[PDB]
């Protein structure tokens, strides 16, 4: 996920003398022009925000050049990609050798390799844009690298599902800390609004676990909007006022929890049970409050950045009648 | 990129182990080849991967010039476990104070809780520890001798019963040593005595053997 | 210079119109500004070596005519000197990876005329060195 | 003597002049660039 | 060294260059006045290495390093065979350092014994000795204002 | 002052309250007596031992050097 | 009292395993260094040198910084 | 005891060293700067930063064993399966995308927290000082003037002219600067 | 030909340096060393060919430039041969207080 | 079978004299890097060395203005001087030198380099002219 970062260099200064008279602007420029989109230190940086410390213009000791280096101590704005992030623009380059090559088209420059063995795949073709699931093997940022390694698969509602059972309560600094991933969720839902109606529901339709009715029933618009399909069993809690008032300590989160697919994978919604009533085949996951709202919220932005990338690369029918096979494997693995 | 200026404030001075070969080596030896016409054979111990000492061809590992290559080492995955040349007598005092059963030390580590961490464990290793009985798997600690024949290997004698102590069998001797015994007797835990054997030997960069020490 | 004219008889007049005429064309050179003089100043300062093969693509679309190995190159904005025949070669065979053996070997082409250093028939530039071979 | 064609590394500032049926004759003043004794291999 | 093409060049294929540009190196030829490191092995004293001013000979004849007889003694060094060797520093901060920091005149008061290195050695104390006697075996010690010219 | 200055000091102390006790500067006035003062100052500065002087390797040659000489006399 | 000689000088700087190595007996030296994990800092003139830098005495003593102040306001 | 690799060993327990680092570690750490989150996270947990290990494993402790050293351990084979469900999950979790961003928020936070928490001359000198003024114009003796004008006269030394200080003179070799700039 | 130990001492006791760097270095095998400053190791660094790269800590490789003798480098090569690990700490960066 | 390029075999006899535990953290071993050092500049009135340059430090100054004029050549001298050297001289002695001393009095075991910055413009020079 894009984020701030804090890295530590020695720059190299061939005319000192020159790169004093302005010493933040040549720090910046040169900062830009070495390290902007350029993987270092297991992240990509995409732009440098300022210089936080600087050391003094030392001349070079051991030559004689007369060059001075300086160390830099400078923030910058990066992404570092995690197993199961969703990208939603994939543009397959290659498709020979059954080595099902890939380039992310979102902001962070991942090129994905898809395993060819798996039958799921080998149905994308050359300049083919279609949604990816990292597996859960780790991005490999090879510092210098001009974008990340990873090995995706064609995204899959993936109907297995997690149970987390809580035994430790939200502490008030746990539950600050959850208000960034809470206000990230917020800012994702008010660009929900921008994207246009008909494409969220055709994609929410596509990349969901079960069946529902030709994408009228209802009107899911999540941000509020309290709607709900499948409704398999129980009702949800919305995380985003249970996080809130966890704030003004009028709530406990012990219990048992979970995300089934009946859920739509994007709402914040999720059920705080007290009896384990999911019939997932895995034991629950002991944890504290902590470990729970941050898988959940984590799993919550992923998919609304995905629905949100997916309405941005595809934005018409055309790209839509051009994908001849993305559209319904998805709607056949249902 | 743009690699900043630096400069070495401290060295630091280990033993090299087989994990740190296979982690530093950029290939592995496994032909017995030299040269495929007017190129290096790959996978032989001339191979450019090495380094570049002719102007006939680049590096491939730092993609540079014979002159801008620093060489970089390989490795060679031993059949069979050889000891360290430069630490045999490190595997000879080893050898005398730990239980080649177990592993465990039958020395008493309290005796030499005065000493300064250099000495501990030469003070143990001179002290005869022949017939001693482990308090753990109640073993007989042979005698471990010194071939006259060469300077690596090593006789266990149990009473006149004479077995070979191969490499192979040093390591499972030494594997079984813990960090506490390797500690309590004045060696840093880079020390410890499993480094002594090596499954897999670095061959060094074509830059310190240019086109004898290859034979 | 005085001496060296009486003792030069219209040649005299010769040399110091053409010394004229090359302190003038030296002086344009030198505030020249033909947009190669960036582009040959990337080129020579070590950059990639897949952007050097675009970059000397670059300057070979300001090239006035295909010189394979004759003389200069001008810049056909400017008319000026543009990049010498054996540069492109280098380059090529930088991208290529080639060894230092064979540079030297396609470089002497432009070899001109202990020094141990062959240098171009064009510019004069050391192409490359032969000490001893190995 | 060597020739163009037998050069893959001619030496650089050499004279290579001066070669008789691959040596310099006798009575013949040689210099630092000449080359004296022309050898072919291959 | 011709910056734009980062790389060196020869005389003989710059005939066409007309002049230099600026951030050209250039490799000149050694002149009088340069400094040069003079070093006379086995190296034992801290005035074993000395700066000195180059004064260029241009009597093809010679391939001598010829030195003042009074500047041997910074060397320990004597004319009956003895070999020294010369390098002229050409980088700017080693010129810097040899004429700011390593010149003999560093050396004339020596490390070791707090004392003067150099003075007159053989035939000048003599001749200062029989300059400045009262009497010569022709008497007074006198010349005319043509020879006291010459002197000097 | 560290103590180990000021005593680093006394030799130089002591030879300046010698050459200008009174006795021997009654000819000379108080501002040639500041200009003697600053002369003193300016060449004791210019004779303290410089920051990374290798004085080590200094003393080695200072005394490695006597020692050939000590031998030229091994047979006396 | 420690002497000159090899003795002396692991008396008095233990540490300097490249100092000792250059002065005598390098097997040995580096052979204790790799057994006792040696950490050995970088000073004097030895050390720098066997490391292929240069002795931070003389000229290299105290580090030159650029005075930025000054260069901004007199360019 | 250690035993060798690929070795027979008859497990009776397991036990989960809780190791403990201190703040600074993390700290070092951050400042490097190019750790792995689930690196970052294990250190994180040994010290007290988070409490992820703690969280994941110490409803499973069933103490029996002690032995020094901190830790949970377990005896019971249906312990066992439950610690191998719980550790599989907690490196899971070290490793999924929602421990890396807050253990990447917390070491930045942390660095940033660090960063942000760091951060008259004398009548003679008076003359001799107006004699260097005019000398300035006319030779390389730009003055400055500190509390003991060293500077000062080690100018004076390098020109010669050190004659100033007793004598009145000034002007006598002010002209000769004039000549020898001439010159 | 050679400048020996002990031209080298006498220029170390004049306090030189820039001359033992020129002679040394410039005039002699001087070359460029690359050390990764997380694990100490010798590392591979080209600008031409883009390598920035260690083979020992991957991702982690910080690698900074060192000037060095060929002549170091081969005694550090030769030291690792005989089993003996080089890490060099290289001097910690050094920070203003902003 | 005579050979007579022999090795002479190499002896060392004198020997140096030199005078829970779990496997290894993340933290024991390895952390090779070294702690970030914060730059301590010591206040102007608290310096205690001395106000006037060294030869070796006059000479590092003029050598590194020299070697920086010889690539830049922005000069603020009045009087032209046809060499870098010159130039670095006479900045050096006119005052107008660009670059700082900075002398490292401590480098602390908790990563503070205490220094001692100093102006080569309001310093002693002892150089010759
Ligand atoms: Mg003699
Ligand atoms: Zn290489
Ligand atoms: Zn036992
Ligand atoms: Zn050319
Ligand atoms: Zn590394």
């Amino acid at each position: 996920m894009i984020d701030q970062k804090i890295f530590e260099t020695t720059l190299n200064i061939d005319d000192p003398t020159n790169f004093c008279t302005n010493v933040e602007a040549h720090l910046l420029k040169e900062l830009e022009n070495i390290y902007v989109g350029k993987c270092f230190k297991n992240s990509f940086i995409l732009n440098i925000t300022g210089v936080i410390q600087r050391s003094p213009c030392f001349i070079m000791r051991t030559n004689n050049s007369g060059r001075g280096y300086m160390h830099v101590r400078f923030s910058a704005v990066v992404s570092y990609l995690n197993a199961f992030d969703l990208i939603a623009a994939v543009k397959i380059i290659k498709n020979d050798s059954n080595i099902i090559l890939g380039e992310s088209l979102l902001t962070e420059p991942v090129t994905i390799v898809i395993p060819s063995s798996e039958s799921q795949n080998n149905v994308a073709e050359v300049g083919q844009i279609v949604p990816v699931q990292l597996a859960n093997s780790s991005v490999y940022y090879i510092p210098g690298r001009q974008q990340a390694s990873a090995t995706g698969s064609i995204f899959i509602p993936k109907h297995t599902f997690s149970v987390y059972h809580v035994q430790e309560e939200l502490t008030q600094e746990q539950a600050l800390n959850l208000t960034k991933l809470v206000n990230i969720i917020e800012m994702l839902l008010e660009s929900r609004s921008k994207k246009d109606f008909k494409q969220i529901c055709f994609f929410e339709k596509l990349y969901y676990t079960y069946s529902i009715s030709s994408d009228e029933i209802l009107d899911l618009k999540i941000w509020k909007g309290p709607k709900g399909k499948e409704m398999s069993r129980l009702k949800p809690c919305n995380v985003l006022s249970f996080l809130y008032d966890a704030l003004k300590n009028k709530n406990s989160s012990l219990g048992f929890w979970a995300r089934p697919p009946n859920l739509l994978k994007s709402s914040p919604l999720a059920y705080q049970q007290d009896q384990n009533s999911f019939n997932a085949t895995e034991l629950p996951i002991i944890c504290s409050a902590e470990v729970m709202f941050v898988t959940l919220l984590k799993e919550i932005i992923n998919y609304l950045q995905f629905i949100n990338d997916l309405c941005d690369t595809f934005n018409n029918e055309q790209l839509i009648k051009r994908h001849e096979n993305i559209w319904m494997l998805i709607e056949q693995r249902k | 990129m743009e690699a900043g200026y630096a400069e070495i404030a401290a060295v630091q001075f280990n033993i090299a182990g087989d994990n740190d070969h296979k982690r530093q080596g950029v290939m592995e030896v496994t032909i017995s080849n030299l040269f495929e016409g007017t190129l290096p054979a790959e996978g032989g111990i001339y191979d450019a991967r090495m380094g570049t000492t002719d102007h006939h061809y680049k590096c491939i590992t730092c993609s540079h010039q014979r002159k801008q290559c620093m060489g970089h080492p390989g490795i060679l995955q031993m059949h069979a476990p050889v000891l360290q040349p430069l630490f045999i007598a490190e595997i000879r005092r080893w050898l005398r104070v730990i239980c080649l059963n177990c592993g465990a030390p039958i020395v008493d580590l309290k005796r030499y809780e005065h000493l300064i961490r250099p000495k501990r464990l030469i003070e143990a290793a001179s002290s005869q520890t022949e017939g001693k009985q482990c308090y753990v798997c109640k073993a007989v600690h042979p005698k471990i001798v010194k071939d006259s024949e060469d300077y690596f290997t090593f006789w266990a004698d149990q009473q006149g019963k004479i077995d070979k102590l191969y490499p192979q069998i040093i390591r499972e001797i030494f594997s079984r040593v813990t960090y506490d015994t390797v500690v309590k007797l004045g060696r840093s835990k880079n020390s410890h005595p499993e480094k002594l054997v090596l499954k897999a030997i670095q061959i060094p960069p074509i830059s310190i053997r240019p086109g004898d020490i290859n034979n | 210079p005085n001496s060296i004219l009486q003792e030069v008889k219209q040649e005299a007049e010769l040399i110091t119109t053409e010394y004229l005429n090359i302190k003038k064309q030296w002086e344009l050179q030198e505030k020249n500004a033909c947009a190669h003089l960036k582009l040959v100043k990337q080129l020579r300062s070590g950059l990639q070596y897949a952007e050097l093969l675009k970059v000397l693509e670059s300057i070979r679309v300001l090239y006035k005519e295909k010189n394979n190995t004759t003389n200069w190159n001008l810049c056909k904005a400017c008319g000026f000197k543009l990049l010498c025949p054996h540069v492109d070669m280098l380059i090529q065979l930088q991208a290529a990876e080639a060894s230092y053996d064979t540079m030297r070997t396609k470089l002497m082409k432009f070899s001109g005329i202990l020094i141990y250093s062959y240098f171009c028939k064009i510019c004069g530039e050391e192409l490359a060195h032969f000490i001893q071979e190995d | 003597k060597p020739d163009p064609l037998i050069t893959k590394n001619l030496k650089p500032g050499a004279n290579y002049e001066k070669l008789v049926d691959g040596f310099v004759p006798v009575g013949t003043v040689v210099k630092k660039g000449d080359i004296i004794i022309g050898k072919v291999a291959k | 060294y011709k910056q734009i093409t980062q790389s060196v060049h020869d005389i003989e294929g710059l005939k066409q260059d007309f002049r230099l540009e600026v951030g050209d190196i250039l490799y000149r030829d050694v002149v009088t006045g340069d400094v040069a490191f003079f070093n006379r092995q086995p190296s034992l004293e801290r005035s074993s290495i000395g700066v000195h001013r180059i004064v260029v000979l241009e009597n093809p004849k010679i391939s001598t390093f010829q030195m003042n007889v009074s500047a041997c003694a910074w060397y320990n060094a004597d004319f009956d065979g003895d070999q020294m060797n010369l390098w002229v520093p050409w980088s700017v901060m080693s010129r810097v350092e040899a004429e700011l920091l390593c010149s003999v005149r560093n050396w004339f008061i020596s490390t070791k014994s707090s004392g003067p290195v150099n003075g007159q050695v053989q035939d000048s104390t003599v001749g200062s000795f029989l300059l400045t006697r009262t009497n010569t075996p022709m008497g007074k010690n006198v010349m005319n204002k043509l020879h006291a010219m010459g002197l000097f | 002052i560290p103590v180990y200055l000021k005593r680093a000091a006394s030799l130089m102390r002591m030879l300046i309250r010698i050459e200008l006790a009174t006795v021997k500067t009654l000819n000379i006035t108080c501002e040639q007596m500041s200009a003697i003062l600053d002369l003193i100052r300016l060449q004791y500065t210019q004779s303290l031992i410089n920051y990374g002087e290798a004085v080590g390797i200094l003393a080695a040659q200072s005394v490695s050097e006597p020692l050939t000489q000590y031998m030229l006399d091994s047979h006396h | 009292v420690t002497s000159l000689e090899k003795a002396g000088l692991n008396a008095r700087e233990p540490s300097n395993v490249l100092l000792r190595m250059a002065l005598s007996s390098p097997v040995q030296v580096l052979t204790d260094a790799a057994v006792d994990s040696a950490v050995n800092p970088i000073y004097g003139i030895a050390a720098p040198t066997l490391m292929g830098s240069v002795p931070r005495i003389g000229t290299m003593y105290s580090d030159i910084i650029m005075d930025e102040k000054y260069i901004t306001e007199n360019y | 005891l250690a035993v060798p690799a690929e070795a027979p060993i008859e497990i009776y327990g397991l036990k989960l060293r809780l190791k403990t680092f201190s703040p600074q570690c993390f700290m070092r750490m951050a400042e490097i700067g190019s750790f792995s989150p689930e690196t970052l996270g294990y250190v994180a947990s040994g010290a007290n930063l988070t409490n992820f290990i703690r969280v994941f494993m110490k409803c499973v402790d069933q103490e029996t064993w002690k032995k020094n050293g901190e830790g949970v351990v377990v005896t019971t084979k249906e312990n066992i399966i439950q610690f191998t469900h719980q550790y599989i999950e907690l490196y899971k979790f070290l490793r999924s995308g929602g421990h890396s961003w807050l253990i990447n928020r917390l070491a930045e936070e942390m660095v940033h927290r660090k960063l942000d928490r760091e951060d008259e001359p004398e009548e003679n000198i008076k003359r001799v000082i107006f004699f260097l003024k005019e000398l300035s114009t006319m030779y390389s003796v730009s003055p400055v003037f500190t509390s003991g004008y060293m500077p000062l006269l080690y100018d004076l030394y390098r020109a010669g002219y050190l004659e100033v200080l007793w004598n009145p003179v000034e002007q006598k070799f002010l002209q000769h600067a004039e000549q020898r700039e001439k010159e | 030909l050679r400048l020996g130990e002990m031209e080298h001492w006498v220029l170390t006791a004049q306090g030189a340096m820039q001359t033992i760097i020129e002679k040394s270095h410039d005039d002699s095998d001087g070359c460029i060393s690359y050390i990764c400053r997380n694990c100490g190791e010798p590392a591979i660094y080209n600008a031409s060919h883009p390598i920035y790269k260690c083979m020992n800590c991957d991702v982690q490789a910080d690698i900074g430039m060192v000037d060095s003798r060929r002549s170091s480098i081969v005694f550090q090569h030769e030291m690792r041969a005989a089993n003996v690990n080089i890490t060099s700490v290289l001097s910690p960066r050094v920070f203003q207080p902003a | 079978l005579i050979m007579d390029d022999l090795v002479e075999e190499y002896v060392e006899t004198e020997e140096e004299n030199l005078v829970e535990i779990v496997e290894s953290p993340s933290i024991c071993e390895g952390f090779v890097q070294a702690s970030s050092q914060t730059l301590v500049i010591i206040p102007d009135n608290e310096r205690i060395t001395s106000n006037v340059l060294t030869t070796f430090e006059a000479t590092r100054l003029v050598a590194v203005r020299a070697q920086q004029l010889a690539i830049n050549g922005s000069t603020m001298l009045k009087k032209k001087y046809s060499s870098p050297i010159d130039i670095a001289k006479q900045e050096l002695f006119n005052r107008k030198i660009p670059l700082l001393v900075m002398r490292c009095i401590k480098v602390t075991p908790e990563g503070q380099k205490i220094v001692e910055i100093w102006n080569p413009r309001e310093m002693g020079i002892p150089l010759l002219d």
